[PDB]
């Protein structure tokens, strides 16, 4: 009575994992300044998005098991190291350093934060050598027992960032290949995991900026109508808590020191960009955030935390528990200069049962860094000539809890930056990848003519 | 033209003596490569002070040498019986040649 | 470390003779050589110096044009040609070695052409010597 | 009306039957260099897998291809109207997903005998 | 006579219509010279498949010559048959219809899908 | 009335660009004697050409906007660079050099063109060094304050030209993939642009020899029965002029001096190929051109040249305008030794418009060369033991027109050719690449059966 | 079930009912690129055989016959002697030299068939 | 009367060559430890791969002109180079060594086989040098004129083997791609050439362990019911003879010395693993094989080997005819330590007209290894802590007949390791790769519809 019929091209998909290629705008591609990320090799982007609204369909989303972040983690790290192969390697910089304190124009808060080290260096001709000097931050030199040496010498040969290639993030779009589709969740109240009543499909995601930072999400996408809190398991303290501000808060960071670059001709065709005498006063770098606005956003953050942790408990914020400068401080870069800010002044407040000071955060500066927490992989950032001042606004936080020894009356949240992927789940939480299954068989009373 | 040296030098045991050798700015005053040699009858000389103020291995620590402009000298402290013999001074020349001195006779009283 | 000489004898004024030296115990091909003649009661007189490969030679003014220095690294021997001897030429000739070695600089050892030695400007090992006399 | 790629995903099965074509065109179309070459080859082989499978069933160039094998009631006993008028393709596949592999074998053998029967029939009868 | 690959380009449309097979055979074939050549091989395969699928969805799966049930809009071109097939060639024909190839392609796609529905609705009980 | 009908495989094509792949003859594809352009990887070519003549067709060509030359240029650079990786780099050679003139058997011309340099080099052991000497051409050394150094040491290191790889310009064929075809313009009077009355399709091109030179085209293809003058805009003085000879003129080049190659051990398994000594007399290199034939050829060039600039104009030739050695001289390499010849004797005459003279051109030789006019890239060509001489094949010129207004009845042409593409553009002017479009729709009276 | 290629020993006629299984198996940095080129080769090779089948007029069939007769020169053996005892392996060598020529006859017939069909329907 | 038809999917195949790809088992694919033969990049394969018997099928097989063995030789070599790129180069180690004979508790026969060397070596600071000492085998050093020098320093610089990777020969599966099939000769008496009456097709081959050995095949496959012999041409004495035992004979190799590793920091983030003082007593490495079993094996080898020369002929065994140590001794590795064993005690007997005792083979050890008969490519094997004992099968034997006499009643056989391809072909003789031919035409009475 009933007979099968096979249909080709039906709308059926199932969750699947695949490699998504790159699509980018024409800004970097046309300028051809060779940003640290290979946007030139990235395919040109489409003229405009091709969103389709899928009606009556609900899909299950899970940002914690999403593979799009993992591939993004692999690709960006691979691109970062690929930009370091061409330019010079600072293997001969590992020698004895004769360092003395700088005192010409030093301020009390920055008494001994940098050193003036002189060392013997090679030159263009192999049989000769030159005596040169440079200014090194205290965080990059260690006493031998005066005599100093670079921190990286007993770790690995240590390469320098190439001055020409920039570090500023450039938006990158991820697009699925043929036979695959990307689903966007448009539910405004969508938390970390759960069904999304409103679903749409796109061929390419919106421009994601590879901003790298800790304890603070900068230059990210903003939430709408509410501050959103997401975590894999709220009752488990081992899981970090992601927060997304509905409105941004601006932060002004600067490096007032007006220092000069000094190129040193090491080896044939290679150059080491040292730091010369500093012009004017020597003062530490710092970042500003308005006190009035920062308190305002924390009030909205506390309101949502009340929903999950009871609307009568005490919410308290405390600085980092402890660790090395990489994670215990707000790491980021500003105009090619890497920063490490002391955020103790921000997470210092208590909320119980419920004049523009412009809080200032002192920040250190470092030359030799391990960006991806890898051991033995440098990127020595050459000094940036002049004065640095960049403006960005925060769009989220990464928090962790502690305690909870059955005294469910006080809660403590502290910053966390353990995993670099967490800076990127906040942007890809709304996307998932599926593959199409065009083949389908259904019953119908039809038979072939023969 | 050999370097000028005193004809003879004498000194009793336990005394300190000095032997003088003089040349010119072309040879003695041009380089520190000045040598002193000790000789005994029936055998070839042996070098005692190969550089201006240094000695080779195996020789006693009593020997000493010095230079002053166009002149150089050899000093021996604590004279002993075996120190008796003949000594010669050598110096490099401006034209890569070697020149010896007239020689000095050392007598131990 | 032993230089053996030979060629002694008695010749008439104006005669020609050759002095032969042999070396052993050290690399004769790297170090220069000297000839030194001494007479009874007379100070040491230098004759000539020859580079380790013979590319350079030096002869004293007092004996220029009458005596020449030659060597053959393939035979580990040193030669000196006595031509047109005279009464004043009688003396004992010593086959001597020029002390030398690599020049230490910048933590490296620098050796001359074909790994030759640089000169330290002193004599270390001497041969027993040979004697030649001139008589009518 | 044109709804775009995957537009009729949430629509009823009957409506999606006329929507097949718009999705059929989307099946096929040094860090970023090797990563791009892999994607292109993957699409081709995946597309050919369906084409070869769809061909041996006697449905080479047809979007809708009726086949002469019965619908076993064990796979699904729901009404014909209930399926095509009160459900969607995503729901339908999630229901018969277990038994899809069984049907593929029946389609292959049915077409294999159909071709042989045709060849030996026209020869003399 | 045999014209060869693209040997009928200058020939009239009617004459060149019989030499379609030779062209079809040549649309595919079996360290700096590495990925450079491989990148070309993949291009031919994917390019060839696109033409086949587009041709397939029009119902002309395996035929070199095939006609469809979609009218020739006189606005596209009013030139007579005697002034197309017997005097002209394909090279300039593409130029005239280049304004309308996209429209024609869409019309064929929708027409075939209707035919599939009609066939199923017909043989079910008729 | 009429009913759409679709035809597949129709002969239609359009302009396009693609990644043409190489094809090599059996001789170069099977000898396998390490040719620099890597024809071992290149696929063996077709047994014989499959030329098919297209009748009644007219196609338009443009040799100045042809992408074939651009792709060939990129391929040549990659092949040249990819052949230098596996062999030694001369980084230790950047040391102070004590150099003196060579005056053993010098002829009057080569008074000071050779320097006898001695330097300390690293032996098999890393703690001992040995004094070595080598002969260097005057152009490859510069004074430091005698004391000398190589020109490149303050720019980049040099990779020694590997001794087993050969620079012989063996032919190569650029063949298109499936779905594309190459069209050859067989017209003899077609210069570089406009419709081609006779066009034929080829599987791919004939053997193009990548001969590298300046101001002159050597071992190239000849024109037919006339001298061809081609320029992007003849009325523009800034555009170069490409001349093609119907009858070739032979030029003989040689290096009379006899020298012995010497190997210096710079490291474990690495050897530097120095110049030991010169044997016999030292004479300057030179090239010979038959005066009678060259004067005859210039009488044919002016005949065709005068047509564009007016039959009543005076035509004058002058030597280069000065500047860098690479541009002012006719560069090439005989065997594996690079030459830089002074062509001031060839281009010296004036035309009014109504057998062993052997014009000789002195030539200088260099071993440190910047092949592709790049910056920061170098290669060192080792000496070739014994004398070298070769007979060449002149088939064109790269002229540039000095700008003189009609206020002068005179046209001053001088040699040029700085860009290297024009050298290969002289042979790729006939070929164009198109994309096949086998889909077509035509009207006819045809229904479907249903 | 004979499995993949297990009918090679079965006679020519017996292998005819198990053609489907073999069709499925036509298509399915040291180790990296070595795997990549293999996938590409399998794809184009499968298309190559498919293209010849399509231009002969048998695009969607595993068994297909054409309107061109056989030649006694190619084979003089009877039908029973071909489809009953030997296997396809022996057949390939028997008519190996004539494969290229036969492909030409099949190719032209399909184009001739389309030319006649297109004109015939319009006239009638 | 009859009409040509076309059949698609017919079971036909033709000889062909193609690049078979790797596959790995679950155990080898998830060890999580690096190895020379990439555990990654080898697609995991399911257990009990499908085996289909080809009834009535007879196919020609060949082990000499086989492409599978050629690919395996290049594949293994390619992997070895890829497994040494990141490891530290030992170029600084080329310096003068001051060595004295080690004498702590040396045995009489081990006197002079170990050298206690001291040298100046670089450190993490480029301006400082360190004095270190190490133990080197006599085979690894030569005298400069005590002054010693590493043997390889005048040929090339060796790269230290990374301790992370391991040399254990895990099995490798060579699987053909789609459109190709692998035919296995099921015959249990096949002699490597000629028809194989019983054949089968498999998804791909069984695990082939890349064991490198000389004069002996270890950890191989055993023959079935009888010792079997292979040879391209028995009449030609130049060709090697491969013998496969149907039952194994056990060998026990050990290094009694209790070595201690000592890491030396010769550069920034790179260290050279030297040998410290040997704990306990110093003794010779050796291998043990039971005399009773070896005599039994030879008694069976002679029986079958006599079939090719006459029942009345005498068979005699002799040791190798000398030459390079790498070929004249049984070379292998035992847990990362390379051995070179003197097998003169095994092949020493004569067979005429027909229990705890063990044969001890003295074994030498070397650290400068090439193993591929290549010049310039060398590797340094770092010492491994503690004593080592590895027990292995002996599943084969390579012999080389000799004799210049025109006619004699005796035939002498000697051990010889010709090439590594002999080791592979001992395992790949059983397989053959063919290309499927799906298209076929046969006549029958079938006219089309029209
Ligand atoms: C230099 O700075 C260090 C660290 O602040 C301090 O301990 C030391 O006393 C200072 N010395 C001088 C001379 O300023
Ligand atoms: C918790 O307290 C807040 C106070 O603003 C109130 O809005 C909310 O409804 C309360 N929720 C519950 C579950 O008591
Ligand atoms: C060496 O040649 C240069 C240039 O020809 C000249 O200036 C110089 O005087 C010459 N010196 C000698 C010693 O010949
Ligand atoms: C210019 O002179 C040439 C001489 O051959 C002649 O052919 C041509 O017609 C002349 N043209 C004009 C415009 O006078
Ligand atoms: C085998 O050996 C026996 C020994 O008596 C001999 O008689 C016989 O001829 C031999 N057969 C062959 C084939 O050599």
């Amino acid at each position: 009575n009933l007979w099968v019929t096979v249909y080709y091209g039906v709308p059926v998909w199932k969750d699947a994992e695949t490699t998504l290629f790159c699509a980018s705008d024409a800004k970097a591609y046309e300028t051809e300044k060779h940003n640290v990320w290979a946007t030139h090799a990235c395919v040109p982007t489409d003229p405009n998005p091709q969103e389709i609204h899928l009606e009556n369909v609900t899909e299950e989303f899970n940002m914690w098991k999403n593979n799009m972040v993992e591939q993004m983690h692999t690709d960006i790290i691979s691109l970062w190291d690929q930009s370091l192969k061409p330019c010079v390697k600072l293997t001969p910089l590992c020698v004895t350093l004769q360092c003395t304190n700088v005192t010409n124009n030093i301020t009390d808060d920055m008494r001994g934060e940098l050193k003036n080290c002189s060392f013997n260096m090679t030159t263009e001709l192999r049989d000769k050598k030159q005596k040169v000097y440079s200014l090194f931050y205290r965080l990059d030199v260690v006493q031998i027992n005066k005599e100093y040496r670079l921190i990286n010498c007993n770790t690995s040969a240590c390469t320098q960032a190439c001055p020409k290639v920039s570090f500023e993030p450039i938006p990158i779009h991820y697009c699925a290949p043929a036979g695959f589709a990307i689903l966007k969740c448009k539910d405004k109240k969508f938390n970390g995991t759960g069904p999304c009543p409103s679903v749409s499909t796109v061929q390419c995601t919106h421009g994601i900026k590879p901003v790298v930072s800790t304890q603070l999400l900068l230059n990210g996408s903003l939430a709408e109508e509410e501050v959103m809190i997401r975590s894999e398991n709220i009752t488990n303290n081992a899981k970090n808590i992601l927060v997304q501000f509905n409105t941004p808060v601006q932060i002004n960071c600067t490096r007032p020191n007006n220092n000069t670059r000094k190129s040193i001709r090491i080896g044939p065709g290679q150059a080491f960009y040292a730091t010369g005498d500093i012009i004017g006063d020597i003062r530490q770098a710092h970042c500003n955030v308005s006190k009035a606005t920062w308190n305002e956003t924390l009030g909205k953050v506390v309101k949502q935390l009340r929903k999950h942790f009871g609307n009568n408990t005490i919410i308290r914020f405390a600085n980092s528990s402890g660790g090395d400068l990489e994670v215990t401080t707000h790491s980021f870069n500003c105009g090619g200069e890497f920063f490490y800010c002391n955020t103790s002044g921000l997470f210092n407040s208590t909320w119980i049962s419920n004049s523009n000071d412009s809080i200032t955060l002192p920040c250190r500066i470092k030359q030799i860094i391990n960006m991806w927490q890898r051991i033995g992989q440098c990127m020595y950032a050459p000094p940036i000539q002049g004065v640095i001042r960049c403006v960005s606004n925060i769009t989220g936080l990464i928090l962790t809890r502690d305690g909870g020894s059955t005294n469910s009356t006080t809660e403590t949240f502290r910053p966390g930056g353990g995993d670099m992927r967490d800076n990127w789940r906040s942007e890809l939480y709304k996307y998932k990848v599926v593959k199409i299954e065009p083949l389908g068989v259904a019953p119908t009373r039809c038979k072939r003519r023969v | 033209s050999a370097l000028t040296q005193p004809a003879s030098v004498s000194g009793s045991p336990g005394q300190s003596i000095t032997i003088s050798c003089q040349g010119t700015s072309n040879d003695v005053g041009g380089y520190e490569s000045v040598s002193w040699y000790q000789q005994h009858p029936g055998k070839a000389p042996k070098v005692v002070i190969y550089d201006v103020s240094k000695r080779p291995s195996g020789v006693s620590n009593r020997f000493s040498g010095s230079k002053s402009g166009n002149t150089a000298s050899l000093t021996i402290s604590g004279l002993q019986a075996e120190d008796e013999g003949d000594y010669y001074c050598k110096s490099l020349t401006s034209r890569s040649h070697r020149v010896f001195g007239t020689g000095t006779k050392l007598t131990v009283l | 470390e032993r230089l053996v000489e030979s060629g002694g004898g008695v010749v008439q004024p104006g005669s020609s003779l050759r002095l032969s030296c042999a070396a052993s115990g050290f690399d004769f091909s790297r170090q220069g050589m000297h000839w030194v003649r001494q007479a009874p009661g007379q100070g040491l007189e230098w004759v000539a110096f020859i580079k380790y490969d013979g590319s350079e030679k030096y002869h004293a003014d007092s004996v220029w044009g009458r005596l020449s220095i030659s060597r053959d690294n393939s035979k580990d021997t040193l030669y000196l040609q006595m031509n047109s001897l005279r009464v004043e030429d009688t003396a004992t000739y010593f086959c001597v070695r020029e002390a030398g070695g690599p020049d230490y600089r910048n933590g490296y050892y620098y050796y001359d052409f074909y790994d030759g030695y640089y000169n330290y400007h002193y004599m270390d090992v001497w041969g027993k010597g040979t004697t030649v006399t001139v008589s009518s | 009306v044109f709804l775009g790629f995957l537009g009729a995903a949430g629509s009823t099965m009957g409506a999606a039957s006329m929507t097949l074509t718009v999705q059929a065109r989307n099946l096929l179309s040094t860090v970023w260099g090797i990563k791009q070459l892999q994607a292109r080859v993957l699409a081709v082989e995946r597309y050919l897998r369906d084409q070869q499978l769809l061909g041996i069933w006697g449905c080479s160039g047809k979007l809708i291809c009726c086949t002469n094998v019965p619908w076993n009631s064990s796979w699904s006993n729901r009404n014909l109207s209930e399926i095509w008028d009160n459900m969607t393709w995503l729901q339908w596949d999630k229901e018969i997903s277990n038994y899809t592999q069984i049907i593929y074998g029946l389609l292959e053998e049915s077409q294999n005998q159909q071709e042989k029967n045709e060849q030996d029939l026209l020869a003399l009868d």
